[PDB]
Formats: C-alpha cells, structure tokens, sequence
C-alpha cells in the first residue's frame, strides 16, 4: 500500500499551506501527521485524521476525505519549516508516506545555476567515467534531479545529495552518474535536468 | 512523561547485523500500546520496520521480513532489533517509538518517538582520492572532481588560495560504497581562459594526500 | 448439557465478546467482570435472562453471513474498546458495518425463520462519539434503523454526543420474517439462536 | 405476558396501524389492555364496530396469539401493496395496516373475490375485516373501476352484506370464528381483506 | 410560500462531480415532504434523478444509482446532490423540487420547482473557434460554420451589419468533444451570387478572437 | 417504465387541444401535468388525474383512464402555447413523458426548406469533416431529423438544435452530423431527412 505525498511545498510566513497524502480508499482510513526537523525525531502533529496532541498549537489541523487526506497549517510561522509525513495501516503493516519539504519563505526566490561536466580524458583513462552535474544558489531549498541517456530516463549508477545551505543562504546540491568508459560511448547524448518550483533547467553533453 | 532510547552499535560491516535495543522509561512495556521500529536513511523517508507487543507477538514489514527479528525484555522494561545480512542501503538512523490504537478502526499512531541512532554500513577504511580535472566548455565554469575517498574532509583550494572569488566546493556525497566524493567550481571571466593559469589544491590528511592539479581547456 | 457461564455475562456471551455446539440451559453469575466490551447497554435484559432459564435446548446458527454484505465493509469495523491478540476485534455474533469506500448504499434485508423452533435474534445501534465520526464510520450524516417481524416494528435514530452501542432483541417464531432496513449505524445479526420451550 | 399497549388503541394494533410505535419482542401473550385515551387509533380515518365488547372480551382471555391466515401474495387477480395512503405513512411514504390488505384493480379490472377461510387451529379465531366507503364516484373507480360492490361475508353466525357509502372512511368489523367453522368472503369492491388474524383462550 | 434555489460549479470535467446544492425558503427540510433533483439536457425531456426525506431515507434513480448521492442539512435547510464519474451525457440544467405524496396510492407530484441551474461537462478551457464557408450549390443559402470553440457564447454578423435580411444565427451545439459550433445562415437570390460578396463577421470574446470569413460559390 | 407522448400538436386560438400521455397499466397510476416556457421552469397544471392547483386556470383540466392520461385546454389563448409533460410512478421511480410542443396557431402553415452542406475542402484538409444540415422558414416551430449513411439510421455524431424563432416570425433548426475525413470517404451517400407536419423533406450529398 502506498501513500503519495508532493515532494515539496512553500508558503509565506502568515500564510496558509496545504499538504496532501493521497492513496486507495484513504478516507476509510484513519490517517496521523507528522513533523520531522533536520536532525530530530519525528513529532506527532495529527492523530485520527483531525486530533491534536496536547501542546500543538490550533493552527495545525487535518482533514480526510475521498482518497486524499490534508495537512493544513494556518498562519505559518518560521519553525513550522520541516519535513512533513503522512502515516495509516493497511494489510498488517504501517505506512509512511513519501513526505514534503515544506518552506516557509524567508527571502526572494531563486533559479539553480547548473553545470554539467562530462568524464575527463584523464579517468577515461583509469578506466571509470563520471558525469558531474553541479547545482547552486537556488532558493527554496528542494530540487529533483533526472538524468536521460539518449533522451531515455537512467536511473543505475546516480548518486546525489540533499541540498545543503551555501554561505549566501541560498542552496546547493551535485549529482553523479557513474559509468564505465563503455557505457560512456554507447550513447551519443547525455542530460542532466534539474526541477525547481515546476521550472526544468537541463545540460547536455556528449561523447566526442 | 514516557521517553525511548535506542543504542546500540553505530558502525557494522557489511553482511554483519544490525543490533539494538530500545529502553522505555515513565512507562511499562506491560500496556496496551505496541513497540515499533522505524529507520530513515538519510535525505530519505521514513520506513516501517516492525512492531511487537508484550505478549511477543510481531509484525514485520514484508520487504525486511527475511531478515528482520524483532524481540521484547518485559523484566528490563525494553525491545530490541535484529537486522542481519546488512548492506548499504541498510544505512540509516534507527527509531524506536510507542504505537497507540484508534479507538475505533485499524492501525494507530507512533507516539512517543526516541532521539534515533545512526547505524552505518560500510567497508570502507581509510583512502585518498584520485584528483580529475573538470575542463571549461560572458563566464565559464571549470572545477576538480575529488573522487573516492574516506573519511572526510577534503579541503580545495585554488592557486594556493590566492583564488577565493568565484569558487564554490560543493558538500560531498557519501557513495553506496561507502566512500566520499566532491568537486570544486570556479567560475572566471571567459577571456580569462588562456592567459590566467587555474590549479586546484586537494589535501587529504588522512591519507596524507596532496594533490595540484592544472585545469586547461 | 448446561452453559454454566464464567466471568462473562449472558449478553457478552450471547454477542460474542472477544474477551469471553449445543447446550440446554445458560445460567450466568455473578456481577462479571465482562459485560459489554464497547461500551453500551442490553435492553429488556432481565426479561430476557428470565425468558432463557425456561428453555430446554439452545442452538447457534448462522442467519446472515458476514460474506454477504458486498456493498458494506463487514471485517473492518472494529474497536480497541474489544481487544483481541492485542489488537482491536468486535463481537463474535454481530457485524460492524461501516462504509465502504466513503459510500453506505441503504441496507434492505430480510431473514424467513423457516425452522421448527423459535430463534431468539440480536442487533444493535452505534451512537456514534460527534458528527465527525458519524460520517468517518457511515459517511451519511442522517440515519436510522427499521426492524420488523410480524409483532415488531422499530425504528432507531441515532443520538449524536462518548459513543456508546445499543443492543436489542426479539423472537422471530417459525414461518415469520425479520426485516432490517438502514442507511447507517447497524450492528447486524450474523448469528441467531434456536431456542426450545 | 400480558400485552399492555402504550400510544396505541386495541383497534389500531389489532389492524396494524403504522403509526403506533411499540417495542414488543414476544410473540405470545395472555390478554391486550389499552390505556385511556390512546395516541393513535385509526391512521385512515373510520370506525371499528362492537369496540366496546371486543375490548371486554380481549381484556378477559388467557391466552392471546397472532397467525397469518390469508398471506397476501395468494390475491393474484387483485392488487394487494399498492393499495396504499397518506394518512397511513411508514418511512415517510404512503402505507396502510399491516394486518389486513386494502385489495385494489389490477390493470383496468376488479374480478370478483370469492374466498374462504376455515379455522384449522384449537383455538377461537378473531378475524378481522373491513370496508372502504371512496371520498366520490371518481375514487370509486379509481381504485376498485366497479361503480357499483358490495362485500360479503358469512358464518355459521353471521350475514353480512356491505354496500360502500360514497370525506373517505373505512369501516372494520370482526367476529369470532370457532374451530372448524368457516368464514366466507365475496367482494367485486371495497374490500379491505384480512391478512392477520388472532387465536385467542378461551 | 416555499422557494427552492439551485447552486453549484456550472462546469465540471469529465470523471468530476457534480456538486449541487439547494437552498430551502419559506419552508423547512423536515416537513412531509420530499426533496428532490431533476435534470434536463438542453432541448430534451426531463429525468428523474433522485429524493430524500428529513429523516436520511432516499430513492434514486437505478440507472444513476452507482454514481448519486442525495443529502440533507438540517440547521442550514438546504439539500444537496453529488453526481460522480460523469460524462458529457451528464450535461443538463439540473432542479431542485418539491415532492408531495397522494392522499391516497403512490407516487406524488412536482411542485415547487427550482430556478435550475446548468451544469456543463467538458475538459475543455477558452478556446478559439474555427470558421468554415457554408458554399452555395430562386433562391440559395449560404453560411459560415462556426467550430470547435469554448466556451459560449460566439456572435456572428454579416458584411458588418449591413447584411440582415435573411439571416439567422442558430443556438450552438455541444459536441462530445467538448467544444461548441453553431451556423449562421443567409438566404440569398440566386442570380446575386458571384456579383455579391458575403463576408461573415464572427465574434469570440471569451478567447478574444475576430474572424471575417468570405463565402462564395 | 415509459411515459409516451405526441411530439407536436397545434390548435387554433379560442378551440380546445389534447394532450396525450400513455404507458402500461397508467389507469391505475395517478398522474400529473407540467407546462414549460423555454427557459423556464416547469409548473404544475394538474395533479392527481383531475386537481388544479390554485391560481391554474379553469381552462386546464386533465383525465385519466386504461392506458392512456389526458391533458385538455379548453378556450386556448397564446400564453397557452408551451412544452407540456405528464407524470407518473412506477415501482421505484419517478418518471416524466416524452414531452409535447402545443403549438397556438398565429400565422399560416409554412413548409421547411432544406439545405445540406458537405464538410467544405478548408475543414478536410484540417482532418475534420462536418456536414451540416439547415432547416428553415417552417410553422409551427416542431420538426423532426433523422441522419442516414448509405440508407442506414446514424445516431453517433449527431447534434440537432431545437427550433428557434427567425427575425420573420417563422422557425429554423440545424443538425450536424461530425465525422472523421476516413468515415466521411467510408460511405458512398449520406441523407439529412426532415419531417414537418407528417411530410418528410429529404436532402443527400456525397464524397465525391
Ligand atoms: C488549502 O485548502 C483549503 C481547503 O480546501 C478544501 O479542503 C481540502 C482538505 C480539500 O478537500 C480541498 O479540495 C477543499 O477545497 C483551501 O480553502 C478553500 O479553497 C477553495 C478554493 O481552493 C475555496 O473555494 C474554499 O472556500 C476554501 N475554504 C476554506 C475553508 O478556506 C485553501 O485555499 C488551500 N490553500 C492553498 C494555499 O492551496
């Protein structure tokens, strides 16, 4: 059983946010929400659908219906900002949804710079190939990164990390896909295309 | 209030198994909730384990159930976890959490959570890096790919640090090998290119690797 | 051969509490530490008490079986008020019938007692806690109950608050029916009881 | 044992009236009392002939029992559900007493109803039955298309013959039939025939 | 006296719901009567699609039946239908209405009715509309198809106003794609074709779009 | 269960016009009246076989016997001209008639002309083809189309408008039969037939 969460979410400090879990027949379910901060242990916001815990505050609330349930928080304040995930039973197991980064937006917002280098002559000549693709100053911080070989989806062999905070308060991220130097030749193009606030930017290169 | 506690070994060799416990404080394991493990890999979601009740009785996740065992200590007031096989992917933080039963339907809610503990998986020991030059292509970006290393960190510099402007060394990602990987950009004039020599300067201490490298068109 | 009942009421035995093939006679006592495992009341209960130490033989049978509600989720209603195993169950004897995928179509059933003997028949009404969970079990607001038997006809409103179950039963003689009908709150007879005079 | 009646009178709950609302969960009684002043009586609005004897008597007997005599799916050539009315609601639609049936046309045709019963039980029966007088001759047709009926109904006791007054009433009648004694029914109209009767002791 | 008030999204995209609701004046929801929703595609005969009384009981229409829901909401008066899974043939001005039984057999009638309210069923968004010539084979038609735009309304004249006489712009039809097309027709003399030029002036605001078409022989 | 009606009658000012509504066994059934006025709602005449409600006027009065109901207007005045719908109950449902136009005669009988359009060449070489077929200059205001490929009845593709008054008093209406270009090619005929007034005005075109 799955439950379907948007990858990420922003909102203005005041504002309200909704975030959405989604899975069959959800609404006969009962669904809990929880709030995770980087480094800390999930908390409980929502229990049963639409309960409160005692200590959280009334601008959390929670509805279900259909196969969609909602987290909405209202007057989103700064330490709102975290990761939230949905959570229900189904079939003796307990499940998690895939989660949401939520943002509450603090300064403008900002485009990825993206660079992509293809393998250097010098590890082609170690017998390795990697392709380096390099993402910064992009506010907020969440992107989703795909790369396409021969304009088909390629998954095997990227690695890529979780975007981490630069000095400017912006973000950065890098993402590697590693080859052999004969997967390498075996295509004549290769692409790197970076998602941020639903605006795709891509960098191509290819095996001369 | 009631409070969990995991513990339990925090780095494991590939193919060993994952061991910990969970004690329970401000409350008794005796209940009526369920105990549960959930792990989170990092950057990643949460993932259910499996749960058991005092009476001993389990449910597992179908996908670890293999390789999964989950026990409880009623006298010691505590559970345990028993990952065995372990491979990379079974790097993650480990959480142990109290589970409470709707009052009416299916399924419950995790209530209490413990702080987690980091269990990684790895082979890896200590390793320099290779150092690739990344080539430039009104600005052009060029760089030093810092590969396969171990542990952290790598510190880049960029002729001898009389560079600073322009250059962005980007956090490095930990491979499912278990090995470290970075590289640093400097962005420069595209005039420059030619005239302007740009070299980068990776130092490893652990492996007491240092390494220049010269990045040319 | 006798029911002689232990730590468990004729009712809690008679719906099928979790925590609890022929006999002649059931005789509970005394003040069981299982009654009603959600929580609820037993109405005409003495009379029925009185009515069951006057029979001489007493059979379970299945009327209607939970597999033939389609149109209604029959498994997944279930309370941690009724534990079993640690997790939530309901009674044995009777069917928490809950909507299935957010729709309650309106129940319209009926059972003939074709045996020879008497059958002493159980269901039951959900007051649910608040609105809230009212549309959660049942997804319509508005609701009722109608029974009848030749000599019976009833009709239950659920009381909307703390929610509480509310157990009702008759005898359905040979060649009569009981006829259920219900958009919401019905706890159903599965099983029924021949009983002997 | 005793059946007392709350909200309702012995007539409408010998008939059947829809709108009284009794829990009753036993089968079997030793007599029926009405309290004074009942709610509700007649939902169709008439009268219940010799009530004040049946009363005395159904208060005075020691054992009390209701029996389908007349299931209603053996009228074939009459229309015996949809005969049905406002002022006798269940469920918010029209209804009618459940323990006698308000026989109608089928099609554009009211046959010709000869029916008998014979009481097969040891005990007394009380049979119960009754007449439609229609609002106007519209009504009558309406319902029963034979402008002029009649009903009657025959017993080692009793003749009766019944012709519809045509604002709109029934009128109910019963008597007593003894074991082994028949009861016979003839009716091309306005005939409210029983379903349910009542062994009664003694 | 009673009143009865229809509202609610007038478009919806196929496999949407319909979501009505009507708002009860002059008269409460719990009385004797039931309340009811009726539909009529435009230019069609009226359907029954289902009733509720006060206390939750309800009829519907069986070969609706899978897909309707009926409700009542007593402290705001007002009932309200749920339609789900529709298509373009649920396309209708949808009532609310009045339902009062007989004195005596079944059935009731209809009365008082809604102002009734149009609910259209498409995926479409604005759209411009395609202008084809309607050629000429004593007297000829010519005209202009006005086709595949959305939504309405279109208006059309001839030789910019000059032209009246003869015309007539028909009501649009909605096609099962979704869009709409209508015709506008002018009757002519024949022996005036070839000497007479015709030019339909089309007119779609809703998508900002202007078309002058010529029709000839 | 059926409720059927004429589709059309007419009836000169100051005469009386029937309406009629049969179906199976609907003399035992009570059944009721309804007029409509284009965009309008519809209102009750008569309920119950023979009742007016209050402010119905005298004129309207109803019947009911074997298979057949009655809808009758005495002294018809213009303001009487309308849709007019019976209706019944059966089983579980309520059910509405097919519906009949009366038709207040004010001026004379006029007969439709027709005319036929195949899809032009700017809307074939667009990968569409409609063909069109126009009615006009037709009283009273009800006519009935009817589409035919090679001689066969064709009910998927088509849209017919109902009857709309012109700027000379008079009545037009339009159909459309769309096709693909390939169905269009398909078949070697195809037919636009209208009734008015029990005469049938036929027109044909083909793909040349
Ligand atoms: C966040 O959602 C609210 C609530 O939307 C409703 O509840 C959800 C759980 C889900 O079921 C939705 O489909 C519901 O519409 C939004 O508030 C509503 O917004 C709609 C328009 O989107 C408006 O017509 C309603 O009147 C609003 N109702 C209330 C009580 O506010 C809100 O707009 C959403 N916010 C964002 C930023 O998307």
């Amino acid at each position: 059983y799955e439950l379907t969460q948007p990858p990420s979410v922003s909102v203005s400090p005041g504002q309200t946010v909704n975030i959405t879990c989604s899975g069959d027949t959800l609404g006969d379910k009962y669904v809990c929400w929880y709030q995770q901060k980087p480094g800390q242990s999930p908390v409980l916001v929502i229990y049963q659908d639409t309960k409160r815990p005692s200590g959280i505050p009334e601008r959390f609330s929670g509805s279900n219906s259909g196969d969609t349930a909602t987290l909405t928080v209202s007057g989103t304040q700064a330490m709102d900002e975290a990761d939230y995930y949905c959570q229900a039973w189904d079939s003796s197991s307990f499940v998690f949804g895939t989660g949401t980064k939520v943002t509450v937006l603090g300064q403008p917002k900002a485009n990825p710079t993206v660079t992509l280098f293809p393998p250097s002559s010098e590890e082609l000549q170690a017998n390795k190939a990697t392709l380096v693709c390099l993402i910064s100053d992009f506010y907020p911080g969440a992107v989703t990164v795909a790369w396409k070989a021969d304009g088909s989806p390629v998954k095997a062999g990227v690695e890529t990390t979780k975007p981490s905070k630069q000095s400017n308060n912006k973000y950065a991220a890098s993402s590697y896909l590693s080859l052999t130097p004969e997967q390498w030749k075996s295509h004549r193009s290769y692409s790197c295309q970076v998602t941020h606030e639903g605006s795709t930017v891509e960098k191509t290169v290819a095996p001369t | 209030q009631v409070q969990l506690q995991e513990s339990g070994p925090g780095l494991v060799k590939p193919s060993g198994t994952v061991s910990l416990t969970c004690a329970v404080s401000g409350g008794s394991i005796s209940s009526s909730y369920w105990w549960s493990w959930v792990r989170q890999p990092p950057g990643k979601g949460l993932e259910w384990i499996g749960e058991i009740y005092h009476s001993g009785n389990t449910n597992y996740n179908p996908s670890l159930k293999s390789r999964v065992t989950i026990s409880v200590d009623k006298s010691k007031n505590l559970f345990s976890l028993k990952l065995s096989s372990v491979t990379a992917a079974d790097t993650a933080v480990y959480y142990c959490a109290r589970v409470a039963l709707f009052d009416i339907l299916t399924g419950g809610w995790f209530d209490p959570w413990g702080q987690g503990t980091l269990v990684t998986v790895s082979s890896a020991s200590t390793k320099g890096p290779s150092v690739f030059p990344l080539a430039p292509s009104g600005t052009a970006a060029l760089g030093c790919l810092v590969k396969d290393y171990f542990p952290e960190p790598v510190t880049v510099s960029w002729n001898s640090g009389a560079l600073t402007s322009g250059v962005h060394t980007f956090p490095a990602v930990l491979q499912s090998s278990g090995l470290y990987s970075l590289s640093s950009v400097v962005t420069v004039p595209s005039s420059s290119l030619g005239t302007q020599t740009y070299i980068c300067n990776v130092n490893h201490k652990p492996s007491n690797t240092k390494v220049d490298k010269r990045v040319e068109l | 051969k006798p029911l002689i009942l232990r730590d468990c009421s004729v009712a809690g035995w008679l719906l099928g509490n979790p925590m609890c093939p022929e006999w002649s006679y059931i005789v509970e006592k005394a003040n069981p530490v299982n009654d009603l495992c959600y929580p609820g009341d037993f109405n005409d209960y003495e009379e029925l008490k009185h009515l069951l130490s006057r029979i001489n033989h007493f059979e379970k049978i299945q009327i209607i079986p939970k597999s033939s509600w389609s149109s209604h989720e029959a498994s997944l209603g279930v309370s941690s008020a009724c534990p079993y195993q640690g997790k939530s169950s309901f009674f044995r004897n009777v069917v928490w019938l809950i909507k299935k995928d957010s729709t309650y179509p309106t129940i319209k059933r009926s059972y003939n007692n074709t045996n020879q003997e008497d059958l002493l028949v159980l269901w039951g009404i959900h007051h649910p806690n608040d609105a809230a969970e009212q549309t959660k079990l049942y997804q319509n607001p508005t609701t009722y109950i109608s029974v009848g038997t030749s000599t019976l006809n009833q009709r239950l409103v659920p009381r909307i608050a703390s929610g509480r179950m509310e157990f009702f039963w008759t005898i359905l003689k040979p060649n009569d029916a009981i006829n259920f009908e219900s958009n919401g709150n019905f706890i159903a007879p599965e099983y029924a009881y021949k009983i002997v005079k």
